[PDB]
Formats: structure tokens, C-alpha cells, sequence
RNA sequence: GUACCCCGGGAGGGGAGUGAAAGAGUUCCUGAAACCGGUCGCAUGCAAGCCGUCAGAGCCUGUGUGGUGAUGGCGUGCCUU
RNA sequence: GGGCUUAAGUUAUCCGCCGAAGCUGUGGCAACCUGUGUGGUUGGGUAGGGGAGCGUCGUGUCAGUGGUGAAGCUGCCGGGU
């Protein structure tokens, strides 16, 4: 399956039409494969900042505590044994990173299949903009509603072609807001509607196509 | 939770029947000191204990016998019994906070001491109770 | 429509830890190392 | 007047009206069985031959499906580390005898 | 990611310490010693379970034989004639007919005597 | 952060008050186990016991399930090595 | 061991019986193979190999839930291999 399909551009009524062009937004979903691609995302989130100390960088326990023989004691060589209260973890926590070399190939395909799985599900939107002159969060709130406005994702261009949209949607909490250049998998599986901006779609179709 | 009636001494001592109760906590004794005179004070009219205390050898006598002399006042007070119609009803002594010493021995070694102390609780009722 | 918590693995692509020393019900107390000698407590060179 | 009847290799000393408990049958509560008889004795009255305990019928409804105990096996021997856990409940069907008819 | 053993390591002493809830001493109040008992007590208890079958094939056969013997008969001789009489009542019912129904233990009796060799 | 009253040399307690809660009273959130006891039920002073297990009377209870358990059989701990 | 020659001793022979977790009966569970609608075989186990799970903590998501009472602790009545 790999019919590119056409889409009503809205603007809060109508406008013109966008293409999907079917290489993405029209493919097989892969559930094994998003799963993948989403874990290695959400590893390489992690700070991985945790440490503990070994028996050798516990302070103290330089001397053996008493002699090896004589004493009715067992055999001790440092109060930082990890035995002891106060000693050395054994195999606790070290710093490290999380973040897995996933082939390109496999994050892309993830992607697209998440964009189909909901292009399929007509949970895409595309409109020309949210929000005329100022920043109100307000208007572009009640423009959203081309669904219930709960785990929406708005795709816009650029950090400054749309400033306006971006401050705009930047409040509500239950709207992501990517540029089209930052599209991943984890957002899109997360998304219940994609809204696309007009120029983002552009910027997104342009990027990665046939 | 949400129910009532709160646990209480005197509803586990008592339970809504006549007579009072006393407890001293943290007397300087042993428990086992304490009970080998409890076990005598125990079941006797409260009066008779008292004066026998008066008389016993034991250093935890004294103890005891000032427990059970507040016991039957507080019966005197809150219940309005007199003293000589009250009976020891129920007497047990529980182990307080034991301090931790040292005793030098020879050769250099240190013996542990233990220091311990005793909660004495003794619950008075009139003597009509005894049988019924 | 798939959403996060939908996302499972293929069967068998995480095959699970076998943690060793957790019991006699599975590979405890020597951990599959036998007793005594050498191999229970470091290992031998290939090259030996 | 009662019997001696078998039920899956078992047999138990049944009369009218006994609630007995039986080796699992597949058959549902309100149904009605039939218990093979060894013996039955009316009073001074004591049959025993074959020819004879073929007429004799023993009739019992189905009442329902009991539970044995729980049965906690560990099976252990000492210094090799080996144990094994185990339950059983082993369940019966309760029967109720309506019926010995010579 | 520490976790605290407490929570998950109380179920199993719980469980060996209500098992042990009649012993004597230690044994009831200490979970070490209450898990070496119950290890007896389970070794012990499969052993008897099937011991069970023949305690009991031992003390019917003892009561019958005693009922039989009343008869002029042994056991030996009573069981090869309901053998050789067809009749395949149990040492059980056998055993529960010599103590609560004497007159058919006696009757059956009379059968196994008319089923001997005699030789 | 317990006024005041009672027993006491005090400690401690009993009434009372504050507080939603004081068995949250300064040894103060929660309050486990070992260990220490008071009370009640059963058993226990002719008995040889890895302390259990199976069979099993009696008593108490019956919250018709539970506690104890005379007596009979069987039965030499756990780990390491 | 008691006791046994009035054998309960040795011996030959005959007729019965007892006796295991063996075998059969009945009721569950499980592994493998096999025609793929019969079922058959199998299931003691240390070192050890393989397979599948319980419980604890943190955590993404979804659905929640909690002073009309969470966690934790402690009873009783049940459940599973
Ligand atoms: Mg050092
Ligand atoms: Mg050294
Ligand atoms: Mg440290
Ligand atoms: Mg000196
Ligand atoms: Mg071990
Ligand atoms: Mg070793
Ligand atoms: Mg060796
Ligand atoms: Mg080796
Ligand atoms: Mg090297
Ligand atoms: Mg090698
Ligand atoms: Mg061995
Ligand atoms: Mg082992
Ligand atoms: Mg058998
Ligand atoms: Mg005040
Ligand atoms: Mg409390
Ligand atoms: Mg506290
Ligand atoms: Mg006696
Ligand atoms: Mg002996
Ligand atoms: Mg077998
Ligand atoms: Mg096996
Ligand atoms: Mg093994
Ligand atoms: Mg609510
Ligand atoms: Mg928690």
C-alpha cells in the first residue's frame, strides 16, 4: 500500500488541498519495529547519573582491623568490605549512557509507520495557521478543535516561520509542538491527532520523500 | 478507622466493671525483682497488701506498695470505693528501657552490665468482683 | 491509533536474564561452577 | 436395608437418602445414577451372588462437585539442596442415594 | 533503582511461621528452625500418606480376622473362600460389617465355609 | 507543649483540659520480629521425647469451625564438604 | 526380644494368606512422539544443560483510584501446580 492520498487544507473552514504522498503517511505498520525505535528514544532521554562507591573509594579501611589469627574473630582486611555497614557497594550503579546506534534505515520506516497507522485513521489534519497577529493561546486553543483537544501533536515549521503558532500552542498541555525536522516516533505513537501547518507539511514532504 | 471507642488502659484493665488502676513506669528495678513481690501482692485484698509490704524484706516492697496505695486512691476518687472493700485484682510488672554499662574485668577486657528497669501495673476492683 | 502502550516486542526478541546465585531453584549457590579447583572461582587462558 | 455398592474403584455402604461422597463422574447436579451393588443386606437377609445382585439396583442423584483438602507437598532430602513444591485439592462429586430397588 | 528486601522477604516467613503454629519451642517461634520442622513435617507427612493405606489394610484385616476367628474361622481361610464365593466385598466394608453388622459378617462367613476346598 | 485537682519525696500515674487524633505528651509519625509478661481454654507429676507426621478418644468451643490433645504406628537436625 | 522341642527347629511336599511409593483399579496434572477423530510412551535425581514463570523497586502509556482513608503492619475467611 502506497497510494499517496489528498487532504483538505482547513483554516478553521477551507482552503486548498495537501498531498500525503503515500512513501510516507502509506505503509506497512511495524509494531515490533516502533517498539524499537521508541525504546532506543527513550533510553538515549536518559541522564544515566547515578554512581555508587566501591570497597577501594569508600574513605578509611586502609589497615586490616585485627590479626589474621588468635583473636576468635573471622578474617577481616578492611572495615570497607562490602560486608560491612558503612563498606563498599558491590556491583551498584555507574555512570553510563543509554543511547542505542539504531540504523538509520529502521528509525525511518518507524516513523512512517507511525505517521500511516493514524493517516489511515484520518487523524491528520493540515491547516494554513492557528493564530492571526499577536500570540494568543485562547484562539489557537479554539482552532485546535478539529478533535477533542487531548494528546494532540501540531507540526510546524522552522523555529521563527511560525513564532506566532508555536508561542500560541506552547501552553496547553495537551498539545506537543515539534518542528517538522524533529518528527520521531515516540511523539507520533504518543499523538491521538496530528495538525499539521501548511508550511510545516512543506518542510516535512520536502525533507524525506521519493 | 473511623470506629469508637478509642483502646484505653482502663478498658483493657477494667472494662467498664468498678475499681481503678495504677501504673509506675521506669522504676529502677528489675522486672524479675519486681514480680518475685507482684506474684505475692497478686489476688490479696489491697489493704492487707499494703501493711504486709510494709514488713517485707524485698527492696522492690516499697515500689510496689506505693502503686497499689495510688491505685486504691485513685478508686477513692474517681469511683467513690473505700479502701478496706478493694482487692489487688490484677498485678504485672513489664521490663522498661535497660541502660547499657561497662565493668572493667582483667587483661584488659570490659563485661557488660545491663541496668534494667520495670513498668508495675496494678488494677484494684471492690471484693464483690472476686467471685462473680 | 496505536498509541505507546500497544507497543510490544517481537516473541523472542528479549529473551530474559538468567541471574545465577538466587536460590536452588535455578542455578544457585555455586552458580554452574561446581566445587572447588580453579574454574570455581577465576577461569583458565586459552592459550594454557 | 443397605448396600454395598462400588463407585471408581471404591466402595462404600450406602442407604436411602445418604449423602455419599464419589470418584469424579461427568455427570451434572439433578442427574441420576446408578451405583453397582457387591452386597445387600434387608435384615437376616444377606445377598451375595451374582445372579442375584444383577436385578438389585442402587439409584442416587447427582447433587454436586466437593473438594478434598489441600494437600502441601515439599518433597526434600537433605544435603543436596533439593526441593520440590506441590498442591492437590482433588475434587468428588457428592451423590445422594434415592434408591435400592431388588 | 534500590530496593528494600523487607517487603517481598516477610511473605515466605509468614507462611512457614503460620505452618509451624503448634510446635513446641523454637520450632514454633523462630523462622530457621520452624523451615528445618516443616521440611520434616512435609518429609513425614508424603511418607504417611502413603503409609496411610496400609496402617488401615493392617488394622481391617486385624478385625476381621478377630471376627472371622469367633467363627471357627482364620482369616487366610476366609478370604480364599470369598475369593473362591465370588463375592468381592473389601477388607474395608468387610472390616466395617465386623463391627457394626455382626449377622452378615457371620452369614458371609457361613458363605466362604460352603466355598472351601475341604481338602 | 497538658492550667487546675488526687496518690507520691520524686519518678510515675489517675481525673481534667488542648487538639481532628494524646495508645500524636516531647524516649512524641508509622510501631514488625526476637525477647519479657498478665488473663483464659486444653493438656501435663509411671514417664525415655531430632520434639514432627499419620491414626485418634476426651475436654473446651461451636464464631456447628476452631483450640488443645491422652493414647497407637512411623520417624537419627540444617548447611558445607 | 519374649518365648519355643506338646516346635514356634531342620527337612520334603501340598494348600492358603500377609507383604512395597512394584503392578492393577479409579480421579487429577504434565513432557514428547504419532496417525493428526485412537492414543502411545514417559514424568527419582547431585554436578550440570535447556524451558517457562512468582514476588520487590523505579519507569513510558492508557484506564484509573485515595481522608466516604493510600502505603506499611496485623487478624479472620478463601484461592492456585
Ligand atoms: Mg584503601
Ligand atoms: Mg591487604
Ligand atoms: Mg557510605
Ligand atoms: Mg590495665
Ligand atoms: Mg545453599
Ligand atoms: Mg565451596
Ligand atoms: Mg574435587
Ligand atoms: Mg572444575
Ligand atoms: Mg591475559
Ligand atoms: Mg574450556
Ligand atoms: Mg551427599
Ligand atoms: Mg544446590
Ligand atoms: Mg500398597
Ligand atoms: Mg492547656
Ligand atoms: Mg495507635
Ligand atoms: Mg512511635
Ligand atoms: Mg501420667
Ligand atoms: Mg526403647
Ligand atoms: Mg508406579
Ligand atoms: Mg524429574
Ligand atoms: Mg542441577
Ligand atoms: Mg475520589
Ligand atoms: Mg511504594
Amino acid at each position: 500500500e502506497t497510494k499517496t492520498i489528498d487532504v483538505l487544507d482547513v483554516k478553521g473552514k477551507k482552503a486548498g488541498s495537501a498531498e500525503l504522498p503515500g512513501d510516507l503517511f502509506d505503509v506497512n505498520t511495524n509494531i515490533p519495529l516502533i517498539h524499537q525505535v521508541v525504546v532506543a528514544q527513550l533510553a538515549a532521554a536518559r541522564q544515566g547519573t547515578h554512581a555508587t562507591k566501591t570497597r577501594g573509594q569508600v574513605s578509611g579501611g586502609g589497615k586490616k582491623p585485627w590479626r589474621q589469627k588468635g583473636t576468635g574473630r573471622a578474617r577481616q582486611g578492611s572495615t570497607r568490605a562490602p560486608q560491612w555497614v558503612g563498606g563498599g557497594t558491590v556491583h551498584g550503579p555507574q555512570p553510563r549512557s543509554y543511547a542505542q546506534r539504531t540504523p538509520k534505515k529502521m528509525v525511518g520506516a518507524a516513523l512512517r509507520g507511525a505517521l500511516s497507522d493514524m493517516a489511515r485513521d484520518n487523524r491528520i489534519f493540515v491547516v494554513t495557521s492557528l493564530v492571526d497577529g499577536d500570540k494568543p493561546s485562547t484562539k489557537q486553543a479554539k482552532a485546535v478543535l478539529s478533535g477533542l483537544a487531548e494528546l494532540r501533536k501540531v507540526l510546524v515549521v522552522l523555529d521563527r516561520s511560525d513564532e506566532i503558532d508555536w508561542l500560541s500552542v506552547r501552553n496547553l498541555s495537551e498539545v506537543h509542538v515539534l518542528a517538522a525536522d524533529q518528527l520521531n516516533t515516540y511523539d507520533v505513537v504518543n499523538a491521538r491527532t496530528i495538525v499539521f501547518s501548511q508550511a510545516g507539511l512543506d518542510a516535512f514532504v520536502g525533507a524525506r520523500s521519493a | 478507622m473511623s470506629k469508637t471507642e478509642r483502646p484505653s488502659r482502663r478498658a483493657a484493665l477494667l472494662g467498664d466493671r468498678p475499681g481503678s488502676y495504677a501504673i509506675a513506669r521506669h522504676v529502677r528495678m528489675s522486672a524479675s525483682k519486681c514480680r518475685r513481690v507482684i506474684n505475692l501482692v497478686r489476688g490479696m485484698d489491697a489493704v492487707d497488701a499494703v501493711t504486709m509490704l510494709k514488713f517485707q524484706p524485698q527492696a522492690a516492697a516499697e515500689p510496689i506498695r506505693k502503686v497499689i496505695a495510688s491505685a486504691m486512691a485513685n478508686a477513692e476518687q474517681t469511683e467513690g470505693l473505700r479502701a478496706d472493700d478493694l482487692y489487688i485484682s490484677q498485678a504485672f510488672v513489664d521490663e522498661g528501657i535497660t541502660m547499657r554499662r561497662i565493668r572493667p574485668r582483667a587483661k584488659g577486657s570490659a563485661s557488660r552490665i545491663l541496668k534494667r528497669s520495670a513498668h508495675i501495673t496494678v488494677v484494684v476492683e471492690p471484693k464483690e468482683a472476686r467471685q462473680a | 491509533a496505536i498509541e505507546l502502550h500497544d507497543l510490544k516486542p517481537a516473541p523472542g526478541a528479549h529473551k530474559a536474564k538468567t541471574r545465577v546465585g538466587r536460590g536452588e531453584g535455578s542455578k544457585g549457590k555455586t552458580a554452574g561452577r561446581g566445587t572447588k579447583g580453579t574454574g570455581a572461582r577465576k577461569n583458565v587462558p586459552e592459550f594454557f | 436395608m443397605y448396600a454395598i455398592v462400588r463407585s471408581g474403584g471404591r466402595q462404600h455402604k450406602v442407604a436411602v437418602g445418604d449423602v455419599v461422597e464419589i470418584d469424579k463422574v461427568a455427570d451434572e447436579a439433578g442427574s441420576s445414577i446408578e451405583l453397582t451393588p457387591l452386597l445387600v443386606v434387608d435384615g437376616e437377609s444377606v445377598t451375595s451372588d451374582k445372579d442375584a445382585l444383577g436385578k438389585v439396583k442402587v439409584t442416587a442423584e447427582v447433587l454436586g462437585e466437593t473438594k478434598g483438602p489441600k494437600i502441601r507437598i515439599l518433597k526434600y532430602k537433605n544435603k543436596t539442596g533439593y526441593k520440590k513444591r506441590q498442591g492437590h485439592r482433588q475434587k468428588y462429586t457428592q451423590v445422594k442415594v434415592t434408591g435400592i430397588e431388588g | 533503582a534500590r530496593v528494600k528486601r523487607s517487603v517481598n522477604a516477610k511473605k515466605k516467613r509468614r507462611e512457614v511461621l503460620d505452618q509451624a503454629s503448634g510446635y513446641r519451642g523454637q520450632r514454633s517461634r523462630l523462622y530457621r528452625k520452624a523451615k528445618e520442622q516443616t521440611l520434616h513435617s512435609a518429609t513425614y507427612s508424603f511418607r504417611d500418606r502413603r503409609a496411610k493405606k496400609g496402617d488401615f489394610r493392617s488394622l481391617w484385616i486385624q478385625r476381621i480376622n478377630a471376627a472371622s476367628r469367633a467363627q471357627g474361622m482364620t482369616y487366610n481361610r476366609f478370604i480364599n473362600g470369598l475369593k473362591n464365593a465370588g463375592v468381592e466385598v473389601d477388607r474395608k466394608m468387610l472390616a466395617e460389617l465386623a463391627v457394626s453388622d455382626i449377622n452378615a459378617f457371620n452369614s458371609l462367613v457361613e458363605v466362604a465355609k460352603a466355598s472351601q476346598p475341604q481338602n
